[PDB]
RNA sequence: UUCAAACGAGGAAAGGCUUACGGUGGAUACCUAGGCACCCAGAGACGAGGAAGGGCGUAUUAAUCGACGAAAUGCUUCGGG
RNA sequence: AGACAACCUGGCGAACUGAAACAUCUUAGUAGCCAGAGGAAAAGAAAGCAAAAGCGAUUCCCGUAGUAGCGGCGAGCGAAAUGGGAGCAGCCUAAACCGUGAAAACGGGGUUGUGGGAGAGGCUGCUAGGCGAAUCAGUGGAGUGCGGAACCCUAGAUGGUGAAAGUCCAGUAGCCGAAAGCAUCACUCUGACCCGAGUAGCAUGGGGCACGUGGAAUCCCGUGUGAAUCAGCAAGGACCACCUUGCAAGGCUAAAUACUCCUGGGUGACCGAUAGCGAAGUAGUACCGUGAGGGAAGGGUGAAAAGAACCCCCAUCGGGGAGUGAAAUAGAACAUGAAACCGUAAGCUCUCAAGCAGUGGGAGGGGGACCAGACCCUGACCGCGUGCCUGUUGAAGAAUGAGCCGGCGACUCAUAGGCAGUGGCUUGGUUAAGGGAACCCACCGGAGCCGUAGCGA
RNA sequence: GGCCAGUGAGACGAUGGGGGAUAAGCUUCAUCGUCGAGAGGGAAACAGCCCGGAUCACCAGCUAAGGCCCCUAAAUGACCG
RNA sequence: CGGUAGGGGAGCGUUCCGUGUUAGGGAGAAACGCGUGCGUGAGCCGCGUUGGACGAAGCGGAAGCGAGAAUGUCGGCUUGA
């Protein structure tokens, strides 16, 4: 009972190359390199979606860091954070940076009432 | 449900599916196949001997060799074929119309069938026999005496031995007896 | 609108990536025109009335392969169709 | 006389290897060469086994048994008898005596073991063949397939036929057949005298029997010695005694057994053109080598050549219309036609950039004959991100390996030992060979093996 | 106790010592940490130091070690030297 | 519930066999190339084009059964140009 192999190598070969037909140069057409270049691409990718959630929170603090420096002449994000907590104001950042943008009134709102 | 060659297949566990053995390293036993790295047992071919030490001395030769089994002496190979008062008393008859090589095999227990084929019986009193039988035999115990003659049973050893002697021989022993005799 | 400053889009390449269609090539699929192994019978030949194996031939017309041997793509006899 | 695949008989006869080195030993009397012959060959009709109980020429299988043993007692090597089978078959010859001198060279008399002799008193098969049942249509190349309606079968084995047929074909089950040739059946003993002689044995040197000289028998050999004749001789694992068994130094002999260059018939959880013989094509060819010798690759237009009349470009090649065809996105470089590699076309997009080429975020632009906060292609610019493998204390490594792409390409099988899981039996269990209208297989075969008593040399 | 593995080149750091020149990313032992076989954060980069042991998802939150002029998250915070 | 050597458990596919001369198939199978389905994964499952006849399951069985590394090997095609 002899057993080619046949269908089984390219068929999955196919799904390896999937992934890479966006890559550039030898990259997306090279059979043993796609391989070699797929496993970087998922790891890149799982590396960074744990970098995604404190990239963001980081960009955050200082969208709110900008936009509450334009209050009182001393007034700074450190301040700001413990002032919240104070008041016991459970916004966390993501809301407070986007209100920051799309709605300045509800920040100087929110800053009028809770110095007092 | 009648059974049909559609529907049968085997129990769990008894068919265990085997190790092919270097077929990717995520079927386990991967790429060097469990051999780890190099050396002797790595390599392909027969392995060792089989008891090596690696040159220390082996064990099977720095100790002494069984006293009797250092040149010659047959070891004590048994003669007889053993049954005991306690195994006959399970395979009942009443009159037990001689208890022998030939009873015994037709049923008791006793198998003989290679060099066993040739022996006799001895008898030995592992105990006691709640019925009053005939034996027929070579050589009882000293048990089997006292619990034979307590029981009550025609016991009669039969012998079948013969040896050849010599003239001489003969000679010397009815010399022998002749003078205890007198 | 005149000119001073800033800003620089929209057009615009050999190439890149994506899709399509070709070529090269002969993988995979299906396949057979040849092999392989067993079992049951046989057989283990032929040769000095010239062998095993070859050289050279032999058709109405070049080459080869098989057949055949100056009786040379065959001759005689007895059978079958 | 020479040739002849293997098998076989006889002659000569390695080494690598194993012993973790190596010389005894093992490899092995194996490979090789040489000679010889058959369908088998060799063996073979007891100077044999065995134990006081018996068996009756060989040879082969199961078994005894990996036991008894041998072994630098190391590596290793390793029997036989008892027991079960397969298959069976037994013969002839010389002298003592006779005749034609006399070992001048011829015929008769006899050849046997728990002592025997002579002497004197046409039949079937094979090699050619033959007869041989039963279906028709619809189905848009073609129907054996599909739905429909039938029929045969002692024929539903096979191969073909425009598409897969029990009923289209050749066949098959079933029956029939040979002039010719090959195989098969067709009373006494003088205890005179006989009992295989340079023989056995012996000394000494060896070989081989599982047995390495060892207590070393049995069998065969160079050297030297050198018997006896059934009141005998030899064997029974030195050797002597007593028992038992046999008759050495002359021959012949079928079967069961071994094998495949090969023929016929059947079968395949065999191969399908990088496989299967090296060899699917005029392969041991082409080619290489002084020579022995080495040794390739290269299958698939169609059902049918119907293989493209004619016209155009035109010296050819080749091409486009035409025509054939189911198809010519089947045109001979022709069937399915993957990847690397080479282009052509469209969408987006790079010329102040720095980059293992991705990844998270995503500016601006483009969609898909299907109205989506959905999806896909591109990707301004940001942050992160030291190719894979092997192999290391430690490898981005300037350590090793791969030009790329596709195929081929590695813990298997046989037999045993241990252990686990599962099952069957537990009146203990199990059969081996071997037998089966073969192979599997019901059903037999209990010979052996394992368990049922240890202790001690 | 049964069945069945790999390992038997280790490395650095703290301490106790030996050898060395109380030289070595040196060498050899003893006790413990980490690497080896361990990602993540701090250390510019940086196996072996510090923090902490990655089952997986979230464009939530609190913190360890370490930090808060800009590159680059957080005080161009405070009071005394 | 980090994990190298390494051990144990649970699976997917490959060709071939039993079931099966099954249904499914010249109103289009195997293949080949694409999927805004599925799964933890190996893989599965539907699609209409190319393709032109083979042949799924399910329950079971057996192996020439899975490739990126061997200065592997055969074939193709690059680079240097």
């Amino acid at each position: 009972t002899r057993v080619k192999r046949g269908y089984i190598a390219r068929r999955r070969r196919k799904k390896i190359r999937f992934f890479a037909s966006s890559f550039r140069g030898a990259h997306s057409r090279l059979t043993r390199t796609i391989a070699q270049q797929k496993i970087r691409a998922l790891v890149s990718a799982h590396r960074d979606r744990d970098r995604q959630k404190r990239d963001f929170r980081r960009l955050w603090i200082t969208r709110i860091n900008a936009a509450i420096r334009e209050r009182g002449v001393y007034y700074n994000y450190s301040k700001f954070i413990h002032d919240l907590y104070k008041r016991q104001l459970l916004l966390n950042r993501k809301i407070l940076a986007q209100i920051a943008i799309l709605n300045p009134n509800c920040i100087y709102m929110i800053y009028n009432e809770i110095i007092k | 449900t009648r059974f049909r060659l559609d529907n049968l297949g085997p129990q769990p566990g008894s068919r265990k599916k085997g190790k092919r053995k270097g077929r990717g390293h995520a079927a386990g036993q991967g790429g060097s196949c469990g051999f780890g790295m190099r050396g002797q047992k790595s390599r392909s071919g027969p392995g060792i001997m089989r008891g090596f030490e690696g040159g220390q001395m082996p064990l099977y030769r720095r100790i002494p060799k069984l006293r009797g089994i250092a040149g010659g002496m047959r070891a004590g190979l048994p003669k007889y074929v053993p049954i005991n008062l306690r195994d006959i008393e399970v395979a009942g008859f009443k009159e037990g119309e001689e208890v022998s090589l030939e009873s015994l095999k037709a049923k008791g227990i006793i198998n003989p069938s290679g060099r066993e084929r040739r022996l006799p019986l001895k008898i030995l009193g592992e105990g006691e026999l709640s019925t009053k039988l005939q034996i027929k035999a070579r050589a009882f115990s000293g048990s089997a005496k006292e619990k034979l003659e307590a029981a009550g049973c025609s016991v009669t050893v039969l012998p079948g031995r013969k040896k050849y002697i010599k003239e001489s021989v003969r000679k010397n022993l009815a010399r022998a007896d002749e003078y205890f005799a007198k």
